[PDB]
């Protein structure tokens, strides 16, 4: 029922056009999310049998770290590092690579992919704004009928 | 800026400072040295001069031809040509009226 | 072309940097535009403006690294060796700024530039911090206040690296 | 003059005519053709191997020029010539006059591309086939 | 209405199985051209109407015509997929 | 294998073009990160011998504070300030400058540099979109071959 | 071969007609036509001066 | 060609020519680095 409005309706048509760019962003992020997630989960727990908890561990924290919620306190607790500095005096030296991988990952996801999505939206918006307005004007009669 | 700068880097620039002060003292008070440079030959100078003059003439010719190929200039030139065509018709009409008089006086 | 001091192979950052550190091992085997020639090429390569830029960058980078270690590591109960080295370095920088003011453009022209103002602020901050520490070297409060001033010094030094 | 090489001796009369056009244009002062042939660093049959008298009297033959243009296109371009069809025994074959025309046109076309004469190039390009 | 119907028939006819062939190309092209022209006519006359009397133009667009099973010009325009006609301010004013 | 798609492939070519802008952003941030990090680490611990922990302290929290994870509770614990207000009643008055430096830093990194990266991407995207499409069309034959 | 040759000729004809319908070409062609018109007037004036001589010698 | 007969144009682009060591027009175009030819809809239709 927002489609009847001259402000909300064309914008809804534009949102349906931008869904392909959303799909492009999802396909590019999925690559980095599963790569970093399998690597990070394996690095944190290298002596554990595979279970359903391993699979959730691969997708839970990697996905929510791209929205700014960084589980660094939780990662620090799981790495068994007892130092005051965050990843020093650990039992295994390999788990000290856990913040570096993370350091690459959020550079890939937040600084690169999100900003490219912004660029794709602006380009897509400028391209299909007039066509969306015309399509809304045909749908105005369709809704009236 | 980096052409005129002292040669040695910052911690060691003090050596460069004492060297410049020594050269300034030796040049102003002592006067034991001078400055040396290199001057270009007349052959290479006239070669540069000939090149610059030739390309100046070449650019002016290209610039004049480009300004004559514009649409506005062509419309203006064709318009003036049509004006000159009427002028020639006016001369033609004067010669025509002269025959009219000549043929009238011929009878 | 004026850059690079008129030479063919001197084109990237790495080539000039490699040739700078290793003069006898990359310069003869490179395109050139006896003691008569090697000395002439050495005088042309190190007379190039790009080489003075590279020397100034490397010099400022060491200054940043050495000053950064000095402010991170704890101060001793007397004036340390690294403090004396930094003192000599900043006097040299101060004398270069004074020499440029008196003998080059003019005071008005110097102040117009934003980097000269930054240069003046960084020399001023270092001397305030150094005299604060050197007034009472065994005083704990003096050490704390000196590192507090020198935090601002390190911020300006790394910001000036952008030049 | 007669040549000991069998590939060069197989060449028809019109190939020698194109060779004469290359030689005549090349002898002119400040001609880019002479510089292209000299800088190419190849032998007479065009192979990239870098006596001397034949290599200079017939330096603008058609096979060497074909090789120079082949290097100009890409690293594995090799234009195939078939001069056996110009013998009198193939005259009865249907459409032979077109093929002989087309090949001849192509060679003249390449010569006109080399001297940068666009109008004659366009004319020989339209006479022959395989336009695109 | 006739201009809209003509535009739809020529546009649909130019992209059809009966018009494919090497020799039929130029006419096909012609059809598309002609289609556009008729579309232009359909918009143009309408525009003139909106300049002269907006209310009378509104009355004309609401008129039911017997020859096309008793429905108006906007219904025909929607059936002809004339996006240009539907996006016009006069047509939008009658829809609103 | 995303390069074969008409949506994902040109976008991949555009990503390789935008890598120079990413490098420009990295060079500008590196300046602020090491300057603020050395200053902040020195300000928090002014009476400690240099070690490897000092170097991690200079790069760990400065880098992750540009993604919104502000370690203000951790900074409050390290500053030894016992007041209810966050940086009051501290042992040293110099450590009260720790939030101010931070205040400048995230103004430089998040509001200025990230938004300039967005501006550079939009400009770069508009410039090289058609060339990326043409290059993808040449690579279509290359992949087929 | 026949298809390619026919379409090559067809493109050249279309290309030539399109280049003759440009505004610059039309302005240039009309300009040359006006130049040719004066030339014809010059010929006309020569014939006119010839009668002037003929009429002068006729009296 | 693409205006007249798309299928016949496709057949012409796939034809192997003996004079250039038995390969088609698209291979020649790629070797000539003709970006304009490769980006054309007819050429793209034959590649697809
Ligand atoms: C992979 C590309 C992008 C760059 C390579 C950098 C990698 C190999 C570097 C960067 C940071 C490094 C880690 C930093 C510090 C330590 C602590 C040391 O006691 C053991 C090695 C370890 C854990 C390093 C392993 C290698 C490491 C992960
Ligand atoms: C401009 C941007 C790219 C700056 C780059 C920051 C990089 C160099 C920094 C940011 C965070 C850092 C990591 C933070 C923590 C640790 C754990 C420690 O035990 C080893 C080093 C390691 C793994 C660091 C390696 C270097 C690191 C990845
Ligand atoms: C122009 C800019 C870069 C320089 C800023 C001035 C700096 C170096 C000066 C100005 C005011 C100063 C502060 C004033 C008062 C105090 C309280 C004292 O108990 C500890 C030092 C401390 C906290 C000083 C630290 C240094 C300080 C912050
Ligand atoms: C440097 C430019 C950008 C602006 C200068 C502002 C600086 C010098 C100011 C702003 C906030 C200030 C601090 C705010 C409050 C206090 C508490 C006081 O009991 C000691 C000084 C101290 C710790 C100040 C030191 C100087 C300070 C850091
Ligand atoms: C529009 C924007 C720039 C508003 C500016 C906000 C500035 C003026 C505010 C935001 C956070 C503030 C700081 C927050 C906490 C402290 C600790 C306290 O012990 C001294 C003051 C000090 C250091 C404040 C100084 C002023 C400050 C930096």
């Amino acid at each position: 029922y927002y489609a009847l409005s001259k402000n909300l309706g064309p914008k809804l048509i534009m949102m349906m056009e931008m869904m392909k760019d959303v799909s492009t962003f999802v396909f590019l992020l999925l690559i980095f999310l599963i790569g970093y997630g399998v690597a990070a989960q394996s690095l944190l727990s290298p002596d554990e049998d595979f279970s359903s908890r391993t699979f959730i561990g691969v997708l839970f924290r990697p996905y929510f770290q791209i929205y700014g919620e960084l589980f660094l306190d939780d990662l620090n607790s799981e790495a068994n590092c007892l130092g005051d500095t965050p990843f020093t005096e650990c039992s295994r030296e390999t788990v000290r690579m856990v913040p570096f991988f993370l350091a690459v990952y959020i550079l890939g996801s937040n600084v690169l992919l999100v900003n490219l999505l912004i660029a794709m939206f602006n380009d897509t918006y400028m391209k299909v704004q007039e066509a969306a307005e015309d399509l809304w004007r045909k749908q105005n009669y369709e809704l009236c009928a | 800026e980096y052409k005129d700068r002292p040669f040695l880097p910052a911690p060691f620039i003090l050596l460069a400072h004492v060297h410049m002060l020594f050269m300034r003292l030796l040049r102003l008070c002592g006067v034991h040295t001078q400055e040396h440079e290199k001057i270009q030959d007349d052959e290479t100078k006239r070669k540069i001069t000939t090149f610059e003059e030739l390309n100046t003439d070449k650019f002016l010719r290209r610039w004049e031809r480009e300004r004559q190929e514009m649409l506005e200039a062509r419309v203006k030139m064709t318009n003036d040509n049509v004006v000159q065509a009427m002028g020639m018709m006016d001369q033609l009409l004067e010669h025509m009226i002269s025959f009219r008089f000549s043929l009238d006086q011929q009878a | 072309a004026d850059w690079y001091g008129h030479l063919k192979s001197v084109t990237s950052f790495w080539a000039v940097l490699f040739a700078f550190f290793f003069p006898f091992f990359v310069l003869p085997f490179i395109n050139f535009s006896g003691a008569h020639r090697l000395r002439r090429k050495f005088a042309k390569f190190y007379s190039a403006p790009y080489t003075r830029f590279i020397s100034d960058l490397l010099s400022h980078f060491v200054l940043c690294v050495v000053t950064s270690y000095f402010v991170l590591d704890k101060l001793e109960d007397t004036i340390s060796a690294i403090e004396w080295i930094l003192l000599v370095w900043f006097v040299a920088l101060l004398l270069e700024e004074l020499r440029q003011m008196i003998f080059c453009d003019g005071i008005a022209e110097y102040i117009s530039d934003t980097w000269n103002r930054l240069d003046l602020i960084m020399i001023t901050l270092f001397f305030v911090g150094f005299f604060t520490h050197a007034s009472d070297p065994s005083n704990q409060d003096s050490k704390v206040v000196s590192k507090g001033i020198h935090a601002f010094l390190v911020v300006v030094l790394w910001l000036r690296f952008m030049r | 003059a007669k040549t000991n090489i069998t590939a060069l001796d197989e060449l028809p009369s019109f190939a020698l005519a194109i060779e004469e056009l290359y030689k005549r244009e090349a002898k002119k002062p400040h001609s880019h053709v002479q510089r292209l042939v000299s800088l190419s660093n190849t032998d007479v049959l065009g192979r990239h191997y870098r006596g001397r008298d034949l290599a200079n009297t017939r330096a603008y033959n058609v096979l060497r020029m074909d090789q120079i243009f082949a290097r100009l296109v890409s690293k594995d371009f090799s234009v195939n010539r078939d001069f056996t069809i110009y013998d009198s025994k193939y005259d009865k074959v249907p459409g032979i006059q077109f093929r002989r025309t087309a090949q001849a046109s192509h060679m003249l076309f390449l010569w006109a591309i080399c001297l940068d004469r666009f109008r004659m190039a366009r004319h020989f390009w339209l006479i022959g086939d395989q336009s695109i | 209405i006739n201009a809209l119907v003509a535009s739809r028939i020529l546009e649909r006819l130019s992209t059809h199985r009966a018009l494919q062939g090497p020799h039929l190309a130029e006419e096909r092209a012609k059809m598309q051209h002609n289609a556009k022209k008729f579309e232009e006519l359909a918009v143009g006359v309408l525009g003139e109407c909106h300049g002269s009397d907006s209310h009378m133009a509104s009355e004309m667009l609401h008129s039911k015509n017997d020859m096309f099973n008793k429905k108006n010009a906007i219904n025909i325009a929607y059936d002809a997929k004339s996006l240009a006609f539907l996006s016009h301010p006069a047509t939008q004013s009658v829809i609103n």
